[PDB]
């Protein structure tokens, strides 16, 4: 999933081609501070999508809630479609 | 009142309207993407000392 987000930071326009002083001084002083904030934002997004040593601890936030649903008192592989299909056998037979 | 014939906008107010934003260094794009691609090297290379390939696709032994 991090690869699908890294692929859209791959398609980010090269803002460093507009760092020259012929773009600094032709531009509105507030549209240049927005441009320098949008360049500081890409480095925030890119330095956290390449923090791949953080994915191994995000996987441990998914494991314990999944593993408790598998500790079912009925069966590990039980679900609603089977347990509804086995209520049809239980209800539509005699008592 | 000779001071009222001088330009009323200060030398300070020129230097803060001409030099309004601290300009972006040429090298701050290199040394910020390089430190972030050094994490792309670490996790995803196959020669790194900390690859994620044995953590995400565990080896069949």
């Amino acid at each position: 999933l991090s690869n699908e987000r890294y692929q859209l930071l791959s398609q980010w326009p090269d803002f460093t081609t507009m760092y020259g002083k012929d773009f600094y001084y032709r531009a509105h002083p507030e549209d240049l501070k927005k441009f320098y904030d949008a360049a500081d934002e890409y480095y925030k997004l890119y330095e956290t999508v390449t923090e791949f040593d953080s994915l191994s601890a995000l996987a441990s936030q998914v494991v314990p809630n999944y593993a408790a649903r598998r500790r079912s008192t009925v069966h590990p592989a039980i679900g609603s479609t089977v347990a509804d299909g086995a209520f049809t056998n239980f209800l539509l037979s005699k008592q | 009142d000779r001071v009222l014939s001088l330009p009323a906008v200060s030398k300070n107010q020129v230097l803060e309207n001409v030099f309004h934003t601290a300009p972006k260094a040429p090298v701050e794009h290199l040394e910020k993407m390089v430190s972030a691609n050094s994490k792309v090297y670490d996790a995803l290379n196959l020669q790194s000392k900390r690859v994620l390939i044995w953590q995400v696709k565990p080896a069949l032994f």
